[PDB]
């Protein structure tokens, strides 16, 4: 209904996705990435390809 | 003004057997035509060897009458007795048609007394630009150096942006012809938004160069901010071959797309490394910098990778992929170490203290050595 | 004088002329690497896409 705050929700998506991710390894050294990809709860592969980009 | 730039790009075409047959003879009626034009004829002597007794007669002719011209002209503007207006003036316009037929020679006497004789620092730095000019025309480069050092020392004196602009733009051009790349981009991101051309290249010219250098030295971060997100290059899209082959490079290079890299590397070095000048000579020099860039980047995130997986992303079989690897590890950017019992891509990182200690000692040796020659010269005197 | 003493003691190594007897007598190496590319890039592609 708020066509601004739609657009600057795709944004929030994906500097959100960040934030998920850093919590969950930083205590662990050596996390399989299985573990890592159940609870963001995204595919196997797409999370490989945004790791490596992090 | 516009031939005075526009003439040694193409000309330099015609040098070039790289080029395609098309290009070659489409420069070829280029420059015939500016010769007839602006009447080159001592300099046209030069590019000949390089590459109608009408011509000649164009010479002898349009020589006789600006020559008798001006000389009466000038003799005038002395006789009648005022040097602050006129003399300055005088010796500026001579200089140009000197400039004109580039005789390099006379130029230097006459636009070196307007520079010893006492005006405005603006004036003075103004005159400067054109002999600079003549350097890069003739495509001598250390002669272009002499002349820029001392603008340099002007451009506080005066303090005029304008001026501070245009000066940038220059020793831009000059850098971006000797290897040095470092300097070229500071000075060419500044530049695309402010240059009022003077002398020198359109600036759809000016907007490749900024790209290019951006690949080459640029960390990742900031490639992104000043480049992509450029207001200048958004606006300015792509209205040419050469500015869009570039801009697909930068796009998957960003992106980490690996497969659609391989068939840009080799449309940026039809398209723009060989049409320009300054960065022909490179040609090898660049497409080098940027496959060990390329291989560096996908490492740098990966522990390990197995070949199959490396080398079918790239596009290349493993088998290409394998010698060319080996050419950039003994000079060290790739920092990897591979097995070929188990077929897998080992990635070593050891740098830390140990890489900063052997940048120490190295530069160190010579600092030493430079001390000691000057210290026995001076004893002895 | 200091200079002179060198170059007269240095001569009897050079000789008659060390200096023109030699000519009377008589990433920057690697070629053009686009071309060998261009063509490695096709060779794998054509395998890729009919298998």
């Amino acid at each position: 209904g708020d066509e601004l705050t739609r657009s600057h929700f795709n944004a929030l998506y994906d500097t959100l996705l960040e934030s998920n991710l850093c919590k969950i390894i930083e205590p662990f050294e050596c996390v399989e990435i299985s573990h890592i990809s159940k609870i963001i709860g995204l595919d196997t592969q797409q999370v490989e390809g945004k790791l490596s980009q992090m | 003004r516009v031939p005075n730039y526009e003439v040694s790009e193409k000309a330099f075409l015609l040098t070039q057997s790289k080029v395609s047959i098309e290009q070659r003879k489409e420069a070829a009626e280029f420059v015939l035509a500016k010769i007839k034009e602006e009447e080159m004829a001592p300099y046209y002597k030069y590019l000949c060897e390089e590459y109608d007794q009408e011509l000649y007669n164009e010479l002898c002719k349009k020589n006789e009458s600006k020559i008798k011209e001006l000389n009466e002209k000038i003799q005038k503007l002395e006789e009648d007795d005022e040097g602050e207006l006129e003399q300055a003036q005088a010796w500026i316009n001579l200089g140009e048609y000197y400039a004109q037929i580039g005789d390099k020679d006379n130029a230097e006497k006459t636009l070196g007394k307007s520079l010893s004789k006492a005006i405005s620092t603006g004036a003075k730095i103004d005159v400067m630009l054109t002999i600079a000019r003549l350097g890069f025309f003739y495509n001598d480069q250390l002669y272009v150096k002499e002349k820029l050092e001392a603008v340099n020392s002007m451009i506080e004196k005066g303090g005029d942006w304008e001026r501070r602009n245009r000066y940038k733009t220059y020793y831009g051009i000059h850098c971006l012809a000797v290897r040095n790349f470092k300097e070229a981009a500071k000075l060419l991101v500044d530049s695309l938004a402010t240059f009022t051309s003077i002398e020198l290249t359109s600036y759809e010219s000016i907007a490749t160069y900024a790209s290019v250098t951006g690949l080459f030295t640029l960390e990742r971060t900031d490639l992104k901010s000043k480049v992509i997100d450029s207001p200048e290059l958004l606006s300015l899209i792509s209205t040419t071959a050469a500015l869009q082959s570039i801009s697909s490079l930068t796009i998957s290079l960003y992106a980490s797309d690996y497969a659609s890299y391989f068939p840009y590397l080799l449309e940026t070095y039809a398209n723009v490394l060989i049409p320009c000048k300054y960065l022909n000579r490179h040609a090898d020099f660049f497409v080098r910098e940027m496959r060990r860039k390329v291989y560096a980047q996908l490492l740098e995130s990966y522990k390990t990778l197995s070949l199959k997986s490396m080398a079918s992303a790239f596009g290349v079989s493993v088998a290409f992929l394998d010698n060319d690897l080996g050419k950039f590890i003994p000079n060290k950017q790739l920092n990897c170490v591979i097995d070929r019992v188990n077929g897998i891509v080992e990635t070593n990182r050891p740098d830390n203290k140990n890489a900063q200690y052997h940048l120490l000692v190295k530069q160190g040796d010579g600092l030493l050595t430079k001390l000691q020659k000057y210290g026995a010269a001076v004893r002895l005197t | 004088t200091k200079k002179k003493n060198e170059e007269i003691n240095k001569k009897s190594l050079e000789e008659d002329d060390e200096f023109e007897d030699f000519p009377i007598d008589t990433d920057d190496v690697e070629v053009d690497d686009d071309f060998t590319n261009e063509l490695k890039a096709e060779l794998d592609r054509y395998k890729r896409e009919n298998q």
